[PDB]
């Protein structure tokens, strides 16, 4: 179907606003996102570090990775929508670490081959929350992945970026252990970026 | 021949002032410094390749009058306001600085950022992120939440004022 990408920041910025407006997130539910902006690093990464499994998280982290996915049942974009975040090489994985670029800084010839044989055209899950913008901001451009993320209508995103702590600007925000399809991998003009365009299937994470 | 940015520190008494200005000049969390105290601190910088020179009035307070009052507000450059995330009334208190400063340098847009300190007391916190954002929103300026303790966007705050000074002076000249 079609896809609304944004291009002018005010227009970006009105929407968002439009549809926060209507969220109706408790304090609770405002106060675990603020708490998710502020170490999205550290709960992304024990999510993953425990493949998504949360019965081993203390009762104050699992209190608000509860609110967390709860928060999404009043958090659903009205329209298909592409959403843009920045990755590094770990990403692909770790044998991708050091290997990814070349010494000018762009993307490695063999590496990206071997990325797509890895990942295009295969579905992925992250265990993490998704953070992404309804923009490609500068708070990327200066890494080695990019990401558009195409998000259908109905499906769960927040703009978050009224209760963040300006993590870039226009943040968006995934539920957590959501799949993907990586249909694209193509790298850019420069040659040192690698672009990678998804189709979001969902979350497994559906309470309530 | 060096550029000098010269930021003022604005917020009521108890807001972490003190603690900012010395975390970000020596490295060091000073607690409970002199409440009456003031003093200006000048360390050189390099700011995105360029040096410069920043200057910081660590404001007091509590006895400055209209003329001492005006006179800093009229020199400084670029403004701090700010108020501790566990005191409400330091938060309220913000709009009668900013007030005052526009006042004075007859402008609606003076180099200013709004901080809320002691991001560290999440436990205590009594101001929401959402308020203040949107208070931050409506004066068309940033709003940070920095932590003189754990040095969390500490040198952010200063950096970032000093880039809003910076600016200011190329539309000028
Ligand atoms: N926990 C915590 N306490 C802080 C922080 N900044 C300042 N304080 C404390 O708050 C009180 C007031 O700080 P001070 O720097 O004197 O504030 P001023 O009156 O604005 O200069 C002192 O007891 C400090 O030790 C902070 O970031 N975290
Ligand atoms: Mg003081």
């Amino acid at each position: 179907n079609t896809y609304q990408e944004f291009t002018n920041i005010d227009q970006a910025k009105a929407w968002g606003n439009a549809q926060y407006k209507k969220y109706g997130l408790s304090k609770s539910e405002k106060e675990a996102i603020v708490s998710y902006t502020k170490s999205a690093s550290e709960i992304n990464g024990k999510l993953r570090q425990n493949k998504g499994v949360i019965n081993g998280f203390p009762s104050n982290l699992i209190k608000q990775v509860e609110l967390l996915d709860k928060s999404f049942n009043k958090m659903k974009t009205p329209e298909n929508i592409m959403l843009f975040r920045g990755d590094d090489p770990a990403y692909l994985g770790t044998e991708f670490q050091n290997t990814l670029l070349n010494s000018n800084g762009t993307i490695n010839k063999t590496a990206f081959e071997k990325a797509k044989a890895k990942f295009l055209n295969k579905d992925r899950l992250e265990y993490g929350y998704i953070s992404t913008s309804l923009m490609n901001v500068s708070q990327f451009a200066g890494r080695p992945i990019i990401t558009k993320f195409k998000v259908a209508k109905g499906s769960k995103a927040g703009y978050i970026d009224p209760i963040s702590a300006f993590a870039g600007q226009l943040e968006m925000l995934l539920p957590r252990h959501s799949t993907y399809h990586i249909d694209d991998m193509r790298l850019s003009s420069d040659g040192k970026q690698i672009i990678i365009t998804a189709t979001m299937m969902g979350t497994a994470i559906n309470p309530k | 021949s060096l550029a000098l940015h010269k930021v003022i520190m604005v917020g009521s008494g108890g807001v972490g002032k003190s603690a900012l200005t010395l975390q970000f000049m020596y490295d060091e969390f000073v607690e409970d410094y002199e409440p009456t105290k003031a003093d200006s601190y000048r360390k050189k910088v390099v700011l995105d390749g360029e040096e410069v020179q920043i200057d910081i009035l660590d404001t007091a307070g509590q006895e400055d009058y209209a003329a001492i009052r005006d006179n800093y507000f009229r020199s400084g450059e670029g403004f701090l306001c700010v108020f501790s995330i566990t005191e409400m009334e330091s938060f309220a208190a913000t709009a009668d600085f900013r007030e005052q400063i526009l006042r004075v340098k007859e402008d609606e847009n003076v180099p200013f950022l709004l901080v809320g300190n002691k991001s560290d007391l999440e436990d205590k916190r009594q101001v929401s992120v959402e308020e203040a954002k949107n208070r931050a929103e409506q004066w068309n300026v940033n709003y940070v939440e920095t932590s003189a303790k754990t040095r969390a966007n500490v040198d952010k705050v200063f950096f970032d004022l000093m880039r809003e000074i910076r600016a200011r002076k190329m539309e000028d000249s």
